[PDB]
RNA sequence: UUAAAUCCUUUAACGAGGAUCCAUUGGAGGGCAAGUCUGGUGCCAAUUCCAGCUCCAAUAGCGUAUAUUAAAGUUGCUGCAGUUAAAAAGCUCGUAGUUGGAUCU
C-alpha cells in the first residue's frame, strides 16, 4: 500500500490511534483501506439489491448495474454504498468501496435506568429519502428489532440490539427504504441531548500536531 | 383543516358517520342490499340441484375451454354457474344431483384465469370430490 | 346452569411471519440441544417469557415508591429466583429484561437429568423421564417440561421401582433369562 | 454519555459550533477550525498561544461565517471595542 | 403459460434474480380442491 | 423404508442443517 | 372409583426389529421455505391435459369457504388528503354552531 493522501500517510505510520479521531474533526476520508486498517477485521457486507437503469442504444439495450451494499462491524459503525458499473462483479466491488468511505459512527443510548452497555437509539429519530420515511424508536432491553427485513439488516450492522421501527411511503423501493433507514441512523449523532450540554474543550487538530512528519 | 375545539365532539362524530358511507366496503356490509343479491344469502356454502353441463371459454392471453355446471340453489331458487376442479372430476356429476357449493376464493370476485364463474363444487351426492377423485370413496346415484 | 368451569388459556402464540430464514434457524437450534418435539415447545417458552417481560415493563413505568410496584416487583423477582433463572444478587426489575429463552429451557427436568449424569444424551433423558424412570424427591414424574425449583435440584433421584433404580429387572431381561 | 454507576459509556464527544451551538456531524465536511494567533502586549510578537473557533457547515453555507468569528473575537479581546 | 413468460422477462428487465427458463415454467402441478 | 416421526425427526433435521 | 358403574390412578399375567404396533395435510420449477427433475398426451423448436420423483413447512394435526379484527396513517381524536394523481363551493353578506387580544396578589 502506497499512502497517496495526507491522512493515508498519518495512518500508515502509527500516530492516528482510533477512527473516532477522524470522526471528531469531521475529516473526509478518501481511501477504502484507512477503514480497513483500524477495525477491518470485523466488516461484513451484504449485497441488498442489484438494480439496472436501462439506456437503450442503437444496437440493443445496455444493462448497467447499480449495486446497493451495506457493511458494518456490529459495534457502532455502519455504511451504505451505491455504485453504478457494467457487470455484476465490478458493481459490487465499487459499491463496497463507496460503502467503506461512508462509515458513520452510531450513538446508542438506553431505554431507562442506564445499566450496562447502551442498546437502543438515544431518542426517536427519523430518516427520509424519496417518499419513504423511517422512524426509529427506543425499546426496553432484549426487545429485538421490530422492522421489515431491509431495515433489519441495516440495524444489525450498526450494532443496535433493540429498536421499535415504523415506516411510511412506497417501501417497495428497496433503494429508498435502505437509504432512509441509514439517514435515521446517521442522525443519532446530529441530535443534541442534554447530556452533551457541556462547554466543549477543543482538541488540537491532527493536521497540526504532526506537521513535522508531513514535511518529511 | 379539521376543527380542534374542545366542544366540537358533535361535528367530529357526525362527520365521521357520513364519511364512512363513502367507503364501498363499509356500505356493502351495512346497507344490506349486498346480501340480498348474494345467491348464498350471507352463507359460506349452499346446496343445489344440477341442471346441465356447459363449457366456458378462458381469457384472450391464455386460451382454454373450461367446463362448468349449471346448478340451481335450494333455499332461494337462484341459478349459479359452478366450477369443477378438473375435467376428470366431471365424471362423478350427473344431472339432478345435489351438490354442495362454496366460493372460489376471493370474496365475490372471479378467477384470475377464467371469467364469469365465482363458485366451486365441494361435494356431490353427500360425498366429497377430493375423496372421489383420489379413490377413497364411491358415490351413490 | 351447570357446575362446570369454562376458563382455559392458550400457552403459545404463532409468529406473524411463518417462513423467515433467521427465525427458522434460531428455533431449530433450540430444539437441537434441548431435545424438543416441535416448535410449539419453543413458542411456549417464548410466550411465558413475554408475559414476564410485560409484567416487568408495566411495573417499571410506575414510580419507585409505589406500593403496588414494591409488592409485585418483589413477588415477581422471588418467583424467578425460586425456579433458578435469576441469581441471588440480581434482584432488581431491570435485570429481568436481560433474560433469554435459554435460561428457562435449562431448568426443565429433561435438561436437569442430562446435566446430573443420569442419562447419556438429551434425547436419552427425554425417553427416561417418560418411561417412569425418574423421580423428584418422592414423586415419579413423566413430564419432561417439569420446571425444577432450586429446592428440588439436589433431590432428583432415580426411581426405586425402576430397573435402573431399586433393581427389579424389566420385561425384556425377564423374558430373555427364561430362554436358557 | 454516562450511566448511573458513573462510567463513561460513549464513543466520542463531538464538537460544537462556537456561533450557534450545533453538534458538528462526523460527515460535515463544510465546517472549519480557526487558529487565530496571539501577539505580545508591548512588542506584538507571537508567543505561541492562541484560542480556536469552530463554525458549523450550516452557517458557512448561509454566508454568515463572516460576522461569526468577528463577533467571537470582539468578545475575546482580539478585536477592540473601538471597531 | 405465456402470461408467466412475459412476467418473468419483465422481472429480468428489473434486474432481480430469476429462475432459469425451462420446460416446467408454466405448468399446473395438480388439481386444486 | 419408513421415516421417523415426532421428536426424532427434529433431531435428524437438526443434524443435517447445523452439525453437518 | 362410584348411588351402581365407566374413565383416570395402582397393580398380577401376556405384550416390539421392517420395534409392518408402517403420521398425515398442504405447498413449491413467476415474488416469502422449497426443482438446471421423469414418463405418457397433442398444435406450427414452442406448446393443452394427466400421472409420478425430489424438496420445504406445521405436525396428531393440516387444508378450503365465509364473517370479522390487525396489517390500514386505505375513515386518520391520536393521525390522512384536495396545483399537475380521487377532490376547494362562480363571488360576497349572513343566523345557529365552533373559536375568540391584553389586564385584577
Amino acid at each position: 500500500w502506497m499512502p497517496v493522501t495526507k491522512l493515508g500517510r498519518l495512518v500508515k505510520d502509527m500516530k492516528i490511534k482510533s477512527l473516532e479521531e477522524i470522526y471528531l474533526f469531521s475529516l473526509p476520508i478518501k481511501e477504502s483501506e484507512i477503514i480497513d486498517f483500524f477495525l477491518g477485521a470485523s466488516l461484513k457486507d451484504e449485497v441488498l439489491k442489484i438494480m439496472p437503469v436501462q439506456k437503450q442504444t442503437r444496437a440493443g439495450q445496455r444493462t448497467r448495474f447499480k449495486a446497493f451494499v451495506a457493511i458494518g462491524d456490529y459495534n457502532g459503525h455502519v455504511g451504505l454504498g451505491v455504485k453504478c458499473s457494467k457487470e455484476v462483479a465490478t458493481a459490487i466491488r465499487g459499491a463496497i468501496i463507496l460503502a467503506k468511505l461512508s462509515i458513520v459512527p452510531v450513538r446508542r443510548g438506553y431505554w431507562g435506568n442506564k445499566i450496562g452497555k447502551p442498546h437502543t437509539v438515544p431518542c426517536k429519530v427519523t430518516g427520509r429519502c424519496g417518499s419513504v420515511l423511517v422512524r426509529l424508536i427506543p425499546a426496553p432491553r432484549g426487545t429485538g428489532i421490530v422492522s421489515a427485513p431491509v431495515p433489519k439488516k441495516l440495524l444489525m450492522m450498526a450494532g443496535i440490539d433493540d429498536c421499535y421501527t415504523s415506516a411510511r411511503g412506497c417501501t417497495a423501493t428497496l433503494g429508498n427504504f435502505a437509504k432512509a433507514t441509514f439517514d435515521a441512523i446517521s442522525k443519532t449523532y446530529s441530535y443534541l441531548t442534554p447530556d452533551l450540554w457541556k462547554e466543549t474543550v477543543f482538541t488540537k487538530s491532527p493536521y497540526q500536531e504532526f506537521t513535522d512528519h508531513l514535511v518529511k | 383543516g379539521k376543527c380542534r375545539g374542545l366542544r366540537t365532539a358533535r361535528k367530529l362524530r357526525s362527520h365521521r358517520r357520513d364519511q364512512k358511507w363513502h367507503d364501498k366496503q363499509y356500505k356493502k356490509a351495512h346497507l344490506g342490499t349486498a346480501l340480498k343479491a348474494n345467491p348464498f344469502g350471507g352463507a359460506s356454502h349452499a346446496k343445489g340441484i344440477v341442471l346441465e353441463k356447459v363449457g366456458v371459454e378462458a381469457k384472450q392471453p391464455n386460451s382454454a375451454i373450461r367446463k362448468c355446471v349449471r346448478v340451481q340453489l335450494i333455499k332461494n331458487g337462484k341459478k349459479i354457474t359452478a366450477f369443477v376442479p378438473n375435467d376428470g372430476c366431471l365424471n362423478f356429476i350427473e344431472e339432478n344431483d345435489e351438490v354442495l357449493v362454496a366460493g372460489f376464493g376471493r370474496k365475490g370476485h372471479a378467477v384470475g384465469d377464467i371469467p364469469g364463474v365465482r363458485f366451486k363444487v365441494v361435494k356431490v351426492a353427500n360425498v366429497s370430490l377430493l375423496a372421489l377423485y383420489k379413490g377413497k370413496k364411491e358415490r351413490p346415484r | 346452569p351447570v357446575a362446570r368451569s369454562w376458563v382455559c388459556r392458550k400457552t403459545y402464540v404463532t409468529p406473524r411471519r411463518p417462513f423467515e430464514k433467521s427465525r427458522l434457524d434460531q428455533e431449530l437450534k433450540l430444539i437441537g440441544e434441548y431435545g424438543l418435539r416441535n416448535k410449539r415447545e419453543v413458542w411456549r417458552v417464548k410466550f411465558t417469557l413475554a408475559k414476564i417481560r410485560k409484567a416487568a415493563r408495566e411495573l417499571l413505568t410506575l414510580d419507585e415508591k409505589d406500593p403496588r410496584r414494591l409488592f409485585e416487583g418483589n413477588a415477581l423477582l422471588r418467583r424467578l429466583v425460586r425456579i433458578g433463572v435469576l441469581d441471588e444478587g440480581k434482584m432488581k426489575l431491570d435485570y429481568i429484561l436481560g433474560l433469554k429463552i435459554e435460561d428457562f429451557l435449562e431448568r426443565r427436568l429433561q435438561t436437569q437429568v442430562f446435566k446430573l449424569g443420569l442419562a447419556k444424551s438429551i434425547h436419552h433423558a427425554r425417553v427416561l423421564i417418560r418411561q417412569r424412570h425418574i423421580r423428584v424427591r418422592k414423586q415419579v414424574v413423566n413430564i419432561p417440561s417439569f420446571i425444577v425449583r432450586l429446592d428440588s435440584q439436589k433431590h432428583i433421584d432415580f426411581s426405586l421401582r425402576s430397573p435402573y433404580g431399586g433393581g427389579r429387572p424389566g420385561r425384556v431381561k425377564r423374558k430373555n433369562a427364561k430362554k436358557g | 454519555m454516562q450511566n448511573d454507576a458513573g462510567e463513561f459509556v460513549d464513543l466520542y464527544v463531538p464538537r460544537k459550533c462556537s456561533a450557534s451551538n450545533r453538534i458538528i456531524g462526523a460527515k460535515d465536511h463544510a465546517s472549519i477550525q480557526m487558529n487565530v494567533a496571539e501577539v505580545d502586549k508591548v512588542t506584538g510578537r507571537f508567543n505561541g498561544q492562541f484560542k480556536t473557533y469552530a463554525i458549523c457547515g450550516a452557517i458557512r453555507r448561509m454566508g454568515e461565517s463572516d460576522d461569526s468569528i468577528l463577533r467571537l473575537a470582539k468578545a475575546d479581546g482580539i478585536v477592540s471595542k473601538n471597531f | 403459460r405465456a402470461w408467466v413468460l412475459e412476467k418473468k422477462e419483465r422481472h429480468r428487465r428489473q434486474g432481480r434474480e430469476v429462475r432459469p427458463d425451462t420446460q416446467y415454467t408454466g405448468r399446473k402441478r395438480k388439481p386444486r380442491f | 423404508k419408513k421415516k421417523k416421526t415426532g421428536r426424532a425427526k427434529r433431531r435428524m433435521q437438526y443434524n443435517r442443517r447445523f452439525v453437518n
